[PDB]
C-alpha cells in the first residue's frame, strides 16, 4: 500500500516547484508515485487497483471535476488538496460528508505532511482492519517469548533441514508464526466468546441478519451434528428430506430416532423437484404418522432449501404451515441471500422470528470464497445456551487452526460494503452477457452447436420463475410462483437428448467433453449425461472467459475433424496404446452413446430411484448388529431377500440407493436391475468403469455387498 | 426491612440474563410481596402485591409483561417491574419511583 | 522448563539471567508499581504502596493459614457418590430437566455438570454424582477456594461448572425433582 497518484503541470513555478519538492520528499519517505495519463486513467486505476492509497491534486483545477467521482468509488481514500486564490469553504460543500485534508504547495513541508499522512493512513487502516488480525500482527512484531513451544519455534527447525525447508521455504516465517496457542492470552477466547471473538460474533450476527451466529471450523458436516444432537431426542420421529447428506445418516446411526421422509418430486431428466405444499400441511403429516410403524409426531424437520437447480421455497408459507417446533433449513447453496432483494421471502433468515419455533440455517461458506471446512450455524430463536455450549465444546477440534478462523473473518472483510456489492452486481451482468454470447455463436456456425437451457427470452434481470405453462424446464406439473432460476448458474446442453427427455440418434455424452477439457486443464463444475455447468464468479475475468469460450469452439472444430484419440487425447492413449491406436474421437462418442441409447440408461435410472427399498430394520438397529461384528459378505446377485449392512451409493446418479436395514423385494426389483445394468454397461471401455460405493469388486471381477448375518 | 427478595441468577445457554425464584423457600401458588416504600399505583396507595407464582416464574425467565393484584384484591393489574442490579424486584409508579419487594414474615 | 531443540544459548542465557534478576529484584523489595507496572495499572490505589515481598507474604500467609495443601489433598482422596451414571443424567438433560441451585445447597442433590475446579485442574464431581457425609471434604474444599480466592484482584477463584452470579454468589446445575 504505497502508490500515490499525482495528476499535474500548472504553468507556474509557485505551484510546480512545491510539487517537485513534495514528489522528492515523498519518494524519500518510501512512496511510489504513479502518474495517470489523464483523469479517466486515474479513475480506472482506482477502480482496478486497491493499492492506490492517495491522490494529490490542485483544488480549483479538479475539485468539481473529481470529488464526487472518487467518493463514489472509495470514501476513505486520502485526498490532499492544494489551494489557490479562490480556494475556500463554499457553502455548497457544507452538506457533503467527505474525508478531506487541506494542504498547500510548499517546499520543505513533505517531512511533516508525510508524517501526518502516514498517521492518518494508519488511522484509516486501523478502522478497516478487523481487531483480532491487527493484534496478531502486532504480537509478531513486538513479542519476545523464547524457551517456548511450539517446538519448531517460528519455523526455525524447518530451515536447518532441506526437507523441512521445502515446506518452510514456500510458506515462510509469517505463516509459521501465525500458528499460535492460547499462550497469547490477549486475543481473548473462543470458548468464552470474549474480547475480539465477541466483536466478531456481533459483527457477523448483525451482517447476516441472525439472532446469534457461531463460528464453526469443521464445515457444515460438524454444524449439522451440533444442531442435530441438541435437536433430535432418542425415541422421537424426525421428518427428513430423502435428499439428505451422509452426515445425517451418521447421526441416525448414533441416535435412536425414527425417520419419516419428506418426499420430493422428480422429472424424467432426474432433476429433483420441490416437496409439494401438501407435504407441509398438518393433515398430510398426521396421515403418515398413522401409516408409519411406531411413529409419533415429529420433533425435528430438515429441509434442503434451495434445491441445487435453483428451486427456492416460499419460506413465508413454510414457516406458517409446517407444524413442527424445530425447523432446520440446510441452506448450503444460498449463503448470499441477505445481499440481493430478489431473495426476499425465499430464505430461512428473511423477516423476523417465527413465534413458537426455532429455525436454523446451516451454510457451507466454502458459493462464496472461504477456506474448505469453513461453515456457519445461524440460529433464529433460542437454545438452552448451557447445554448447547456444552454440545459445542464437546465437538470442538483438538487444536484449532488460527488462520482458518481468520480466513473466514477476512472473507467477510473482502466482500464488505459497496465494493463487494458492486463485485457481485458485475458478475450478474456478465452472466447475462455470456448467456447471449452462446446464442450468437449458435447463429454463426453451420450445423450442431451447444444450446442454453433457459427461458425463451430473459428480458428481466431476476431469478426467472419456472411456470407450469412453460416446457423449457422439463418438469411435470410444477407449482407456480415457487421455483426461480439463479442467473449466475449456467447450464449448457450437449447433443443427445430431446426436449422431451426422449433420446436422439446422434449424441455426444458430456463425459467425453470433460475428457477433452481435462487435457486442457479446464474443469467442468458439474457434469451429467448430457449437461455441463459453469459458474461465473468474481474470479472469472476476460482472459478466462476468452480461454473457455475459445476452448469450446476448439472442441467443436477438433471433434468435427474427427481427430485420432492418439492426437486429441494423448494421456488417454498412453493408458492403452493398442486399444486406442486407430480410434477417432467420433467413434469413442458413438460407441458410448449407442450403449446409453441401447441400455436405455435414463429410463432405468429414473425408475430405480422412484421406488424405495423395504425398510426391514432402521439403520441404527442394523448398526447394533454391526457393533458386535455380525456382518458377512454376499454377492450382489444374491441380495434380494437379505438385510443390507452398508449404504449402497452408486455413481451415477450419486445419491443413496439402499440404506443399512433395507431389503430389495419384488416391489423394488428395478433397484437390482439398475445395479446389474450398471455393472454391464460400465464393463466395456478402459477408463469408463462401473462405480458403486458399498459394493466391493473382488480381484476376480465379481461384486460383493455386506449383509446382516442370520 | 426484615426481608428483601434476592432473585438467584441462573446461567446456562440463553439469549437473556435469565433469573430464578428461590428453590423451595418460596413455593406458595400465589405469593404476596410487600414493598419497603409504599407507592401510588393505579390511583391508590399499595403496601403489598400478590402474584401468581407461576406467572412470576416465566417473567423472571423470559421477561415481557407481568400483572399483579394490588393490595391482594381486585383485578390483576399490569406492573412496571424490573430485576434490580442488587438482584431485587423493583416496582415503579407513573413518576418512575422505585420500590423493593419483600416476602412477608413467619 | 522444557529443554527442546528450540532452546539455544541466547535463550538459555536470557532465562538463566532472568532468574537471577528475579532474585535481585525480589531481594531489593521493589514496589509492585515498578516491578509489575501492568498489574499496577489494574488498581493503582490498591497497589500504590505495596512491595513485592508483601504481596508474596499475604498470599503465602493465606496458603499457610487455610492449610491449602492438606484440604486439596483430602478433597481428591475420596469420591463423590455415583447416584446415576453421566449418561443417565444426560437423558434428563436431553429433555431440558435441569435447574440451578447455589453451591451451599448441593449436598444431597444430583449434579448435572462436571465441576472442574482450578486448582488442581482435575474433575471433582461428575454428572450424576452427589456429595454426602462420606464425601463432605469435597464441599469444604470448594467453599474454602471461594474464600481464599476472594481477597486479591487478579487472584480470583476459578471453578468450571459453577456460575458466579453478578451478585458474587455461586450456582451449580442439578437434576430437577
Amino acid at each position: 500500500m504505497n502508490v500515490i497518484a499525482i495528476l499535474n503541470h500548472m504553468g507556474v513555478y509557485f505551484k510546480e516547484e512545491p510539487i517537485r519538492e513534495l514528489h522528492r520528499a515523498l519518494e524519500r519517505l518510501n512512496f511510489q508515485i504513479v502518474y495517470p495519463n489523464d483523469r479517466d486513467d486515474l479513475l480506472k486505476l482506482i477502480e482496478n487497483n486497491a493499492r492506490l492509497c492517495g491522490v494529490i491534486f490542485d483544488w480549483d483545477k479538479y475539485n468539481l471535476e473529481l470529488c464526487e467521482e472518487i467518493s463514489k468509488m472509495n470514501e476513505n481514500l486520502p485526498l490532499y488538496a492544494f489551494a489557490n486564490t479562490y480556494s475556500t469553504l463554499d457553502v455548497s460543500l457544507n452538506d457533503l460528508r467527505l474525508q478531506i485534508s487541506f494542504f498547500e504547495y510548499a517546499l520543505g513541508a513533505a517531512e511533516d505532511i508525510a508524517n501526518k499522512i502516514k498517521q492518518t493512513t494508519d488511522e484509516y487502516i486501523n478502522t478497516i482492519l478487523p481487531p483480532l488480525t491487527k493484534a496478531l500482527f502486532k504480537y509478531v512484531r513486538e513479542g519476545k517469548y523464547t524457551f517456548c513451544t511450539p517446538g519448531h519455534m517460528g519455523g526455525t527447525a524447518f530451515q536447518k533441514s532441506p526437507v523441512g525447508s521445502l515446506f518452510y521455504d514456500f510458506f515462510g516465517p509469517n505463516t509459521m508464526k501465525s500458528d499460535i496457542s492460547i499462550s497469547v492470552s490477549e486475543l481473548g477466547s473462543l470458548l468464552d466468546h470474549s474480547g475480539p471473538h465477541k466483536e466478531a460474533e456481533q459483527y457477523i450476527a448483525r451482517v447476516f441478519n441472525a439472532d446469534r451466529s457461531y463460528m464453526v471450523t469443521n464445515g457444515t458436516s460438524t454444524a449439522n451434528k451440533i444442531v442435530g444432537m441438541y435437536s433430535a431426542p432418542a425415541g422421537s420421529t424426525i421428518l427428513i428430506d430423502r435428499n439428505c447428506h451422509k452426515s445425517l445418516t451418521h447421526l441416525m446411526m448414533m441416535s435412536d430416532v425414527t425417520p419419516i421422509y419428506f418426499r420430493p418430486t422428480r422429472n424424467a431428466y432426474g432433476i429433483l423437484g420441490g416437496i409439494p405444499q401438501s407435504e407441509f400441511q398438518h393433515a398430510t403429516i398426521a396421515k403418515r404418522v398413522k401409516e408409519t410403524p411406531n411413529a409419533t409426531w415429529p420433533v425435528h424437520a430438515v429441509i434442503t432449501n434451495s434445491t441445487y437447480d435453483g428451486l427456492l421455497y416460499n419460506t413465508d408459507f413454510i414457516k406458517k404451515t409446517l407444524d413442527v417446533k424445530s425447523i432446520h433449513f440446510d441452506s448450503a447453496w444460498v449463503p448470499y441471500t441477505n445481499f440481493s432483494p430478489i431473495y426476499e421471502g425465499k430464505c430461512g433468515m428473511s423477516g423476523g422470528r417465527v413465534e413458537g419455533k426455532v429455525i436454523y440455517e446451516t451454510q457451507s461458506t466454502h458459493l462464496l470464497a472461504a477456506f474448505s471446512q469453513a461453515s456457519m450455524i445461524h440460529v433464529k430463536g433460542d437454545v438452552n445456551e448451557e447445554t448447547f455450549n456444552e454440545a459445542y465444546m464437546m465437538h470442538t477440534t483438538t487444536s484449532p487452526h488460527y488462520g482458518i478462523v481468520a480466513s473466514t473473518e477476512t472473507a467477510a472483510a473482502m466482500m464488505k460494503g459497496n465494493a463487494g456489492k458492486r463485485l457481485i452486481n458485475g458478475s450478474i451482468e456478465r452472466a447475462i452477457k455470456f448467456r447471449k454470447e452462446i446464442k450468437r455463436l449458435r447463429t454463426e456456425s453451420d450445423g450442431w452447436f451447444f444450446d442454453v437451457w433457459q427461458p425463451d427470452h430473459i428480458d428481466t434481470t431476476e431469478c426467472w420463475p419456472l411456470r407450469s405453462d412453460s416446457t423449457w424446464h422439463g418438469f411435470k406439473n410444477i407449482d407456480n410462483e415457487h421455483m426461480y432460476l439463479d442467473p449466475i448458474k449456467v447450464t449448457l446442453l450437449t447433443p443427445g437428448m430431446e426436449k422431451d427427455g426422449t433420446m436422439s440418434d446422434f449424441g455426444i455424452p458430456a463425459s467425453i467433453v470433460a475428457k477433452y477439457l481435462d487435457e486442457h486443464g479446464i474443469v467442468v463444475e458439474k457434469t451429467g449425461p448430457y449437461n455441463l455447468l459453469f459458474l461465473f464468479s468474481i474470479g472469472i475475468d476476460k482472459t478466462k472467459a476468452l480461454s473457455l469460450l475459445r476452448a469450446l469452439t476448439d472442441f467443436k472444430r477438433a471433434f468435427d475433424l474427427n481427430l485420432r484419440v492418439k492426437n486429441m487425447l494423448p494421456s488417454l492413449y498412453r493408458e492403452d496404446p493398442e486399444f486406442y491406436e486407430n480410434m477417432r474421437i467420433q467413434e469413442l462418442a458413438q460407441n458410448i452413446h449407442k450403449l446409453i441409447v441401447h441400455h436405455n440408461l435414463p429410463d432405468l435410472m429414473y425408475r430405480a430411484f422412484e421406488v424405495l427399498p423395504t425398510m426391514v430394520m432402521t439403520p441404527y438397529a442394523a448398526f447394533q448388529k454391526e457393533l458386535h461384528g455380525m456382518t458377512e459378505e454376499v454377492y450382489l446377485d444374491e441380495m434380494v431377500g437379505r438385510i443390507n449392512a452398508n449404504m449402497i451409493l452408486p455413481y451415477p446418479p450419486g445419491v443413496p440407493l439402499v440404506m443399512p436395514g433395507e431389503m430389495i423385494t419384488e416391489e423394488s426389483r428395478p433397484v437390482l436391475e439398475f445395479l446389474q445394468m450398471l455393472c454391464e454397461i460400465g464393463a466395456h471401455y478402459p477408463g469408463f468403469e462401473t462405480d458403486i460405493h458399498g459394493a466391493y469388486r473382488q480381484a476376480d471381477g465379481r461384486y460383493t455387498v455386506k449383509v446382516l448375518k442370520e | 426491612d426484615k426481608t428483601a427478595l434476592t432473585v438467584i441468577r441462573l446461567g446456562g445457554i440463553f439469549s437473556r440474563r435469565q433469573q430464578y425464584q428461590l428453590p423451595v423457600n418460596v413455593t406458595a401458588s400465589t405469593l404476596t410481596l410487600l414493598l419497603q416504600k409504599p407507592l401510588k399505583l393505579h390511583d391508590m396507595e399499595v403496601v403489598h402485591i400478590s402474584f401468581e407464582r407461576s406467572a412470576l416464574e416465566q417473567w423472571l425467565s423470559k421477561g415481557g409483561e407481568i400483572r399483579g393484584k394490588l393490595n391482594g384484591i381486585g383485578f390483576a393489574q399490569k406492573l412496571n417491574l424490573e430485576v434490580d442490579s442488587a438482584q431485587h424486584l423493583v416496582v415503579r409508579d407513573v413518576s418512575l419511583q422505585g420500590s423493593t419487594l419483600a416476602l412477608p414474615g413467619s
